């Protein structure tokens, strides 16, 4: 089976603001990647091995709204640009890659999986360059190897006059390290 | 600062399926 | 006659 | 929900269609020059290519277009009309070998279907099953390029 994905909006602006302030979200959770939002920006969080990871430059040091109130971060690594909370009850976790593949696939917030060629521990080139506008909102999303295993989390794009030619990611390795710190 | 709130989901575990009627 | 569509497949397995 | 793959049928047979780049493509040996039904009447083919066993109508309602592959991978996946996925390794620009041969029946009715890459992008359109004594060991397919050039 090839990599396919679909997205579902679970809540709207106003319901999002209320939940943000209250910290109590009773909605049912499903999926490996959650579309996440703050009152200032929206991005993605990826559940890998029981932990819901995301990009520090999006979540900052905030708590995640849950059905039992706000949940404090499990890991915060300003340097690795990582933060992680216990994966919400109901989400499914990805498992780290163990095949050293150089053919990666990026999953965007619009549930599109675009191929990227690994060209370093943190960079991979888009086989088909796309407008930066396409990647907006996808930071924290996953980069899977052909087996559908976590290779890294999208962190920033390498834009050239508005077109994304490559991407910077946080390889799974930095996660284990962040957990050991 | 408030809490990060989930507003959607992306499911990868889905497989081809004949849409019901 | 025509070719009629008798069903459809969603590759992502999207329920919705 | 919207489907990329339409299960279609003519008085004689049943096969599949795949929407790519806004067109609903299928095999000429299934549809011929037939028009596709629509609640506002039959809509004629935009592209008919007998030479390539390729035809196409404007993508119907309840459909969503599939993305052409751009990763070159040879690890293809065929989707049958029963929604089954069959890993097919690429042996050439228009042919591939099933990693596990299945009786020809398993692939019966799936022509027009898509051959996806590891990213779920269209690599080609399933043209015909290559079977030896009723065992499909390989498949013939119309690569996306043909679709792309026909447009
Ligand atoms: C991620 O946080 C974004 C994704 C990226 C494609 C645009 N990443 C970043 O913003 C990172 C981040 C800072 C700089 N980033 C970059 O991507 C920049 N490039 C860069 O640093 O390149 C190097 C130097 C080569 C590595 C760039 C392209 C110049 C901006 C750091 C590295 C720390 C993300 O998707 N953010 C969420 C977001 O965009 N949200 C908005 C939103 O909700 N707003 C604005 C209200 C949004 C969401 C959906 C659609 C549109 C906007
Ligand atoms: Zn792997
Ligand atoms: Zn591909």
């Amino acid at each position: 089976a090839p990599i396919t994905a679909y997205a579902q909006q679970t809540r709207g602006l106003l319901g999002c603001i209320i939940t943000s302030l209250t910290g109590r979200d009773k909605n049912q959770v499903e999926g490996e990647v959650q579309i996440v939002s703050t009152a200032t920006q929206t991005f993605l969080a990826t559940c890998i091995n029981g932990v819901c990871w995301t990009v520090y430059h999006g979540a900052g040091t905030r708590t995640i709204a849950s059905p039992k109130g706000p949940v404090i971060q499990m890991y915060t690594n300003v340097d690795q640009d990582l933060v992680g909370w216990p994966a919400p009850q109901g989400s499914r976790s990805l498992t780290p890659c163990t095949c050293g593949s150089s053919d990666l696939y990026l999953v965007t917030r619009h549930a599109d999986v675009i191929p990227v060629r690994r060209r370093g521990d943190s960079r991979g080139s888009l086989l088909s360059p796309r407008p930066i506008s396409y990647l907006k909102g996808s930071s924290g999303g996953p980069l899977l190897c052909p087996a559908g295993h976590a290779v890294g989390l999208f962190r920033a794009a390498v834009c050239t006059r508005g077109v994304a030619k490559a991407v910077d990611f946080i390889p799974v390795e930095n996660l284990e390290t962040t957990m050991r710190s | 600062k408030g809490s990060v709130v989930i507003v959607g989901r992306i499911v990868l575990s889905g497989k081809p399926a004949i849409i019901p009627k």
